[PDB]
DNA sequence: GCCGCTACGTATC
């Protein structure tokens, strides 16, 4: 889009070269672990180049996975409540903060991944 | 069509 | 100052021949000339006591040289908790006489007298359900005994307290109900708002698709809402130096509800 | 003795400008202009009473000759299970006249006379649910007979207290919330409270990531939160005798939450 | 900016 | 009239 900027799962990105290709189409490429960061190729003689590490703006010192992104846009839909990168953050943090067995079974998932680093 | 202002409504009134 | 001259315009409160203005005086004139108890309900916005002030305010009082006034139509409003004494204080007052401090049997007499003075042909109770339930047998002997016909205005609460009294509930029993505009009927009632109401020095189209969708989703078909939300819209608008109401700042006004 | 000196100004109290009570201000403003009856709503910890204790402290009474005081904003708090006649009480109070022994129907006709040529303007009444049931027929009463703006403040709670009623819950709709700060707002914040109310002999540079970190998890977004921590660790700080908050210092200080 | 302490504003106040 | 985000239908482990 006009502006340097990429829609993505609710999420806004800004990228360093992006205002550049405002109108263009770019592949996007991403880790479901954590979408705060997106790559951004782009086609050029019928092959992908690489372009920039496009961020989401304002939370360049926050990780959000693609499961926590989604749940908070299910949830932040059916609240009525307007679309950003923070009011998605929003509706993330207090689910984090305050259990389900999905949450309870993804923190001992995450303990074993912790070990792993 | 008319239409009334209260406060005259109250200004005509006994 | 032009613009402080319509801020202090808007502000303000008019009344508009509306359908279910209309539709409330021809059934009015029906109980008052049958002399017969009925009661007026519907949900809190719907502008049941705009409606029962247009009845008030016309049938005027009738002045011959000094008696005391004949008054066609009584609308009391009790304070809360009220007790037998406060209505009848109420009544003597709005017919203008000065209450004096005595027993309740003093201010019965007194109101009794006073009504059959005036020539009063209905008396209207706005917000029924502040009456304290054993009032309304002083409502139903001044229903009986002299030919008034008594209104009650409330809402939905206002049965759910009728429905304590078998006495009170098989009296009055006859009503009409107060409805949200839909369809049609709303999107009529915007323009007259725009053209009778607002006065805006250009058209702000508000009867549009794109404005319409606005509008439905604030307002809820209740009247009460259109007048609040289209006077902020003006007064905000106005202060902004705009000739019209547009979608960006009526959507301002509305994401406040 | 220098020490002393400071100590006493950090267990004191300030208003700090913030977005959330400049924008408060700007639209209890458009409120009262519009003599439009609203609430305000957030989590306890939000400061919303500080944004209105601003707002009183503009608006001062314009005191002259022997007239009373012109009074725009009023702000009222009431005691728990506040009835109606402790809501006259204080309101009579708060416009300075004497209360004297009378009943229910005499605190409510003073009550209006004072609201009278006594240029009120907006009343703002503090965590709102204290009300018993019955007062807010009293509150819509005034708000609609006068041309008062009546603001009820509170939290969430307040809304459940509120839709037991529709006749209430249709005179106050607009609504602003108060939210919890995050991102760059909080960052931004921290500065303020380094730079304007602790004031220390050295920076502490709280901006720091690692700084941030351990505020974050302390105060969750919460301005009541933010205001405590860091007098309770400057107090700390001081009285040790540190030129500046540390990591160690300020985790000691959070680990008591 | 200025900021003000709570309880002088309150001393000020008529 | 054109375009990123939601929602429903179908298939398989
Ligand atoms: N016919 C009308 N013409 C113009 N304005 C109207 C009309 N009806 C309602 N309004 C406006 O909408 C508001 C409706 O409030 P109103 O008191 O009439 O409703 P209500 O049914 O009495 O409320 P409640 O039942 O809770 O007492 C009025 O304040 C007025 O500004
Ligand atoms: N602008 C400000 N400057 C300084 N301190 C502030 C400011 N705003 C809020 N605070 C602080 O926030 C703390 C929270 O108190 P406050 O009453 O403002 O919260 P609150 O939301 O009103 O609480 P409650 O909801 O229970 O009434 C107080 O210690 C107050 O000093
Ligand atoms: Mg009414």
């Amino acid at each position: 889009q006009r502006g340097g900027c990429l829609q993505f799962q609710n999420l806004m990105y800004r990228g360093e070269y992006l205002a550049g290709y405002a109108g263009e189409t770019v592949n996007l490429r991403f880790d479901p672990r954590d979408i705060t960061t997106i790559l951004v190729y782009r086609q050029e003689n019928n092959q992908e180049v690489f372009l920039t590490r496009a961020h989401a703006q304002g939370l360049e010192t926050e990780q959000l996975a693609l499961d926590e992104a989604e749940a908070a846009s299910r949830r932040l839909r059916t609240a009525g409540k307007t679309i950003s990168n923070q009011s998605l953050l929003q509706e993330v943090v207090d689910r984090d903060a305050l259990k389900e067995r999905q949450k309870l079974e993804q923190t001992v998932l995450r303990s074993a991944a912790v070990d792993e680093s | 069509i008319e239409v009334w202002d209260y406060e005259q409504l109250r200004e005509e009134y006994g | 100052e032009w613009l402080q001259a319509e801020i202090a315009r808007l502000k303000g409160k008019s009344i508009v021949p509306l359908q279910q203005v209309k539709t409330l005086h021809d059934w009015l004139d029906g109980k008052r000339k049958a002399r017969k108890s009925c009661r007026v309900v519907g949900e809190s916005r719907t502008g049941k006591t705009v409606a029962c002030d247009a009845y008030r305010y016309r049938h005027k009082p009738q002045q011959e040289a000094g008696r005391p006034p004949t008054v066609p139509v009584v609308y009391i409003r009790p304070h809360q908790k009220c007790g037998p004494k406060d209505l009848f204080k109420k009544i003597t007052e709005y017919l203008k006489y000065r209450v004096t401090k005595g027993t309740v049997s003093d201010f019965r007499d007194r109101t009794i007298e006073v009504l059959k003075g005036c020539g009063v042909e209905m008396l209207i109770i706005d917000e029924a359900d502040r009456l304290k339930p054993e009032t309304f047998a002083d409502v139903r002997d001044i229903a009986e005994d002299l030919g008034i016909a008594v209104v009650l205005v409330g809402t939905d609460r206002l049965d759910a307290v009728i429905k304590r009294d078998e006495q009170v509930l098989e009296r009055f029993r006859a009503h009409l109900r107060f409805g949200k505009l839909s369809g049609e009927d709303f999107k009529n009632t915007v323009e007259m708002w725009e053209q009778m109401v607002l006065k805006l020095p250009v058209s702000s189209n508000l009867k549009s698709k794109e404005m319409l969708r606005i509008l439905t989703s604030a307002t809820e078909g209740y009247i009460g809402r259109l007048d609040e939300i289209l006077r902020e819209a003006a007064i905000r608008s106005l202060s902004r130096g705009l000739k019209k109401i547009d979608k960006a700042v009526l959507q301002e006004v509305a994401k406040e509800y």
